[PDB]
């Protein structure tokens, strides 16, 4: 899906009758993939970073399609959870998809320091783990399969200092005139 | 019929509730040293312990009779609070217990959920038998009706939901704090349970205090492929206390 | 006149503004 | 400039869930930790002035590489630059600004000249860097009439001579500089800022009359922003660079690349 | 002469005392807001944690040379406070290092009990070599000087007990909190120790804090039949918090 | 900050024995000369300045020689050098930091660049030294974009310009700089302060472009605390240091050997 | 007893019936041995100083040995003394090990100028000799002899100054990175 | 501003307090 607009989404089965992990991300705000992100591009011109993050997800199912998803995100020291139990043990949301397609979930500030730096070497932020806590539901003669749309922004809390050049663009040769 | 419900670290959503039930119209609460028995300070473990645990989902489907699980037994391996429900003799908790199930416009049934007191089962056969421990401590799997051929079966309990596994009819369960999902309208039953007992504080390896019945009154029915669904149980400990600490109980 | 900082000395010696440094924030 | 502080927060059992919205409305959500999780109390203390404007684009970087050859056989006919002035043609600064659409800003130039001795000894070298407005002669030559700048600014360095440095107010006769220009020419050509950005050129030649040593001086000029101002955000430039006042990206025989790494799988961190 | 110290639902008595250490003149206390950077609800299991948990014994001979505990790795497989040191991501905690060493007056010897902050342990050999994640984790066994071939030596720490393990004299370890327990005067030696680090919350898997440090400076000498005797350690945490729960680390 | 005078002394003839105590306790006699002599009264006139750390700390020492050989063949494939940077390379500064476990200031950074001759004339030498923090791109050659520093602090020195100067503040995302650190990697590895104390690099090049001059430039960098804070002291360093990050003191086939010197005979002065 | 823990202990002994001469020790901060200790190591570090020192001792024998010793310390001008009549002629504590273990001596600040060199020459501060008083006594089943832990610290009177780098400790080639 | 010394003149040129010369005592 790399070079298109379906690396944004992840499609949802309702083939699937099993608590699935759907798709997991570090936490890290200038780690892959958040990195191209506003927030991980401007990140990438500090070195150290602090705050929390907010994540936001939009259902783009029929709307007579639900689900319900557990949103979760793992404090680090630990290995990402392989198992949905092992990953509601952590910070989570229940996420009832009816009337509203849209949620929030926030990424507290966990962390020994007060900072860390924006580009980690054998380290992490943690994990945020997405799995289905029931199942896609659909009515009949209806597509059996459905998006969904992952945002990140920083809340009141996120500060980034120490203003670096960015390792996220290059100039390997000269720009004509 | 918006719910959010924040515990520790964890926060549930449901767009189509039948708002919450309060068992008994007590809201949880640590004991008062005016009820108290015990006298060391009891261990309160707090967000570590007071959060959501999401069990095993169980599969609806049109021929499914009912299932129960019993408390605190379902979360004896659930993290802090498992932990320290092996590490003290004693332990106090109220609940949260969200059951949630999700279909379609195109989809009729209906559960009722139940959360009952000193659940008394009774056991399968007639004579001088009694229900094993095991079978009263299924853990988070819960039980399921299944009408079929068990083990030293002299020791099993009854699988007639329709007498709510005691004698009683189905039907008068009402009695107990419960809820219904009538899929036209909900897709979650909520029920919010003090701590209950004739004593203050509890071994909840020996006692259950509370039993959560769920059982398909008007079965699952749709032309919709999608035609078994999931039922999945969120139970938050609240004011969980613990006394008594000693080595882990195996 | 002197100012604080996240107290210091500072005044403008050229008389075009641009000459000037960094804003205040 | 100050962070809130995040506050203590409880568990909440209510009718509304802060955590549920609708991102169709092109808002961003106003959810905070509090709402989220059972917040403990931090008393946060971090100013937020380094991520300043001021501070962002405040910084000198380099934004042009001037050199001169200098030869010894056409003495006065050659031995003279001209550099039509722009920020676009070196990659740091260039993707810094154009994170805004217009920006308007007085401007520090310091230069930095390297003299490489190409004989023996160097000797007394002497440059001289001049700021042709648009309309004003260029130099044709070495001794060209208009390097007496009657007029215009020159400055002068010699070896020995700390680095130059001077600061020019805001030059457009608009009210911000157009980073990016969705337009044309008055003869429909010319896509984009070329049309916007002519700040004429910055010319210089070696003043010392002729000797007897082979140089080559190379002067790097730097550029640092001073008392910023910028409006409309844009999205940051995700490829290379490939021409001044065009934001064409495609190369030739070369695939797009972005800076996004793939994995095999995305159940895996 | 005469110390009592209570803990949880534990109590040390020494009849013989050099009174107690406060290390650093600093006794232990909660993490204040104005210093937290991590933004949950800390858990604080207080009693359950917050108690004497006493390790394997050693034995004093007259060929001793030293001993070293790390904390929290020590108690790592303590009840309680071991959950919760693996549960959570980050944990904090101030300690009571009661070590308790009896005889009779017919008995000389002299220990120095030192409490070293980051004690950074330096490698057996030469050449590009670190020590090993599991060398500085012994548990409750702790470590004990013997000079006498291990393995996958290139892990190991250093055996010079007489620079400190690090490469400083003996002898200078009285810079940091700490008691001498000789055998003519006292039977024990108690220091109170509050949490010191950089950070005000750390990784206790990842990072140990305090190096507890035992050395023989006068040997065992006895004419009495019984010439080894025990030397016995008890910790008791103190204001323990932990945050960032999650599932437990294996 | 005042030494105590020394007050007059009597003869006593007593019950308590200030003389006597049990340092079994952990702590340090409290006896002055007063208690155990018939003491003089003497106005002692002592100011402890000298011994604070601002002052103790307060010294610039070298902490890098930086060695830059100038090849005139691959001109811009070269010529440049960088250095992870960090106080345990050389052991004078070292061993007076490593007195605590923990410190805190801010860094005085005073450069002392030297060129050697190696051909008939060295021409104008101009050197850059650019500070890139962890996760900037590192320089890969001597013209790679990197120098733009578009937003890192570069600092430019030239032959005959006096010592350069810039003050960093305490850098760490900790409330303090690790002197000493019992931890590892989330990884479990790397034990020691390799972990916590990741500062980025200092990178240098050759300005000047292409010449003919073949030179050495030795940049020896010197380092002073400035607004010094520090906790929780420790022993002094005996032996020599082997590694950076390490406290490993072992040397191959080669004693350990101590500062202490040993006499015949214990009786003997 | 050089690289092990017994360098830092002197052995009494009860077969000694006479008032023989235990250790001696100059006095200046920083000559040897006590150039290695955290006073000695500091003052290393300084060109001048000035001030008193206490010394302490702490008796480790079994709570049934006793001795009494005499401490005593010898103003310079002269050679440290080779008889206990000698020593005693100066500065001198008569110890008697009973019940307290410890003991703390000051050798004060006697000198012609107001501040001594840390580097002496053909210079002294004075000694401190340690001799039996009467004898160590022990009941029958005991041991023999018993060790003696000597300590220095500088009194309220201590000032160091003119900081220097110190002649302890080197550096003999490169520290690998 | 003034200060006294074991009389001397002394002002931050500065912005940012790491720039300030050593501490006082
Ligand atoms: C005489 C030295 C050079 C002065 C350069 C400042 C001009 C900036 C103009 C910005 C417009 C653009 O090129 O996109
Ligand atoms: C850019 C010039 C170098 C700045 C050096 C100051 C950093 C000191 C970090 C101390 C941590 C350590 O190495 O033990």
């Amino acid at each position: 899906y790399i070079n298109s607009e379906n690396m944004y989404s992840v499609v949802l089965q309702s083939s699937i009758n099993a608590p699935d992990k759907i798709f997991s991300i570090r936490t890290d705000v200038a780690s892959q993939p958040l990195a191209t992100t506003l927030i991980g591009e401007i990140s990438s011109y500090f070195t150290h970073w602090t705050g929390s993050l907010r994540f936001s997800f939009m259902f783009c199912g029929t709307a007579n399609t639900t689900v319900k998803l557990l949103l979760a995100y793992t404090p680090p020291g630990i290995a990402e959870p392989t198992t949905r139990k092992d990953a509601m043990l952590g910070t989570h949301v229940i996420w009832d998809v009816g009337l509203q397609s849209t949620i929030s979930m926030v990424v507290p500030w966990i962390s020994a320091s007060h900072y860390r730096n924006t580009s980690p070497g054998r380290s992490t932020s943690g994990y945020i783990t997405c799995w289905y806590q029931t199942r896609l539901v659909i009515p009949p003669q209806t597509p059996p399969t459905a998006r969904l749309l992952c945002f990140v922004s920083g809340c009141k809390d996120f500060c980034l200092r120490m203003a670096r050049d960015t390792n996220l663009h290059l100039q390997s040769g000269a720009i004509a005139q | 019929r918006i719910i959010q419900i924040t515990r520790g670290d964890s926060t549930i959503t449901s767009q189509d509730v039948a708002n919450a039930i309060v068992a008994y119209g007590v809201w949880p609460h640590y004991l008062s040293s005016k009820d108290a028995s015990a006298i060391d300070k009891p261990s309160q473990p707090d967000t570590s312990s007071n959060r959501f645990y999401t069990l095993r989902s169980v599969t609806w489907s049109s021929s499914s009779k009912g299932w129960w699980w019993k408390l605190p037994d379902a979360l004896k391996d659930m993290g802090i609070f498992g932990e320290n429900m092996f590490y003290h003799y004693l332990g106090r908790s109220g609940y949260t217990i969200h059951v949630q199930c999700n279909a379609s416009k195109f989809h009729q049934g209906t559960l009722i959920v139940a959360l009952i007191p000193e659940h008394q089962i009774a056991s399968a056969l007639h004579g001088n038998v009694n229900v094993g421990y095991n079978y009263t401590h299924p853990g988070e799997t819960g039980r399921e009706v299944k009408a079929e051929t068990r083990l030293n079966p002299d020791l099993q309990p009854t699988e007639e939901y329709w007498l709510n596994f005691d004698g009683t009819l189905l039907g008068n369960i009402t009695i107990f704090p419960h809820q219904f999902i009538n899929l036209r309208s909900n897709n979650s039953a909520t029920i919010i349970a003090p701590y209950v007992n004739a004593v203050p504080m509890d071994s909840m390896r020996s006692h259950n205090n509370w039993s959560l019945v769920i059982i398909p009154i008007c079965p699952l029915e749709t032309s919709s492929a999608i035609n078994t669904i999931p039922i999945t149980i969120s139970i938050s400990p609240m004011c969980a206390e613990f006394s008594g600490a000693r080595a882990k109980r195996q | 006149a002197q100012v604080s900082r996240q107290n210091y000395f500072n005044i403008n010696y050229f008389k075009d503004a641009a000459s000037n440094g960094a804003s205040k924030l | 400039l100050v962070v809130p502080n995040i506050n203590s927060s409880n568990p909440t059992t209510s009718n509304s869930a802060p955590a549920l919205d609708a991102a169709e409305t092109g808002h961003t959500s106003s959810v905070q930790p509090e709402d989220v999780i059972e917040t403990r109390y931090v008393q946060t203390s971090q100013t937020r002035d380094e991520m300043s404007l001021e501070s962002f684009l405040g910084r000198s970087g380099c934004i042009h590489e001037s050199k001169l050859e200098v030869t010894l056989a056409n003495y006065n006919k050659e031995n003279f630059t001209v550099w039509a002035i722009n920020l676009q043609e070196m990659a740091q600064i260039r993707r810094k600004f154009e994170l805004f659409t217009y920006t308007r800003f007085d401007s520090e130039i310091t230069l930095v000249p390297c003299i490489s001795a190409l004989s023996q000894d160097i000797g007394h070298i002497t440059m001289q860097y001049m700021y042709v407005p648009p309309g004003a002669p260029v130099p044709n030559s070495r001794d060209d009439y208009a390097w007496q700048s009657g007029t215009n600014a020159s400055v002068f360095w010699q070896h020995g001579q700390a680095y130059p440095r001077f600061s020019l107010p805001f030059l457009s006769v608009a009210s911000a500089y157009y980073m990016f220009y969705d337009g044309y020419d008055e003869q429909d050509q010319n896509y984009g800022t070329a049309n916007t950005n002519n700040m004429g050129s910055l010319c210089s030649r070696i003043v010392t009359e002729k000797h007897i040593h082979k140089v080559h001086i190379m002067t790097r000029i730097y550029h640092k922003a001073k008392h910023v101002k910028a409006w409309c955000p844009r999205p940051p430039r995700a490829l290379e660079y490939t021409r001044a006042h065009r934001t064409n990206f495609k190369i030739e025989d070369r695939s797009i690349q972005t800076a996004i790494v793939t994995r095999p799988i995305i159940t895996t961190a």
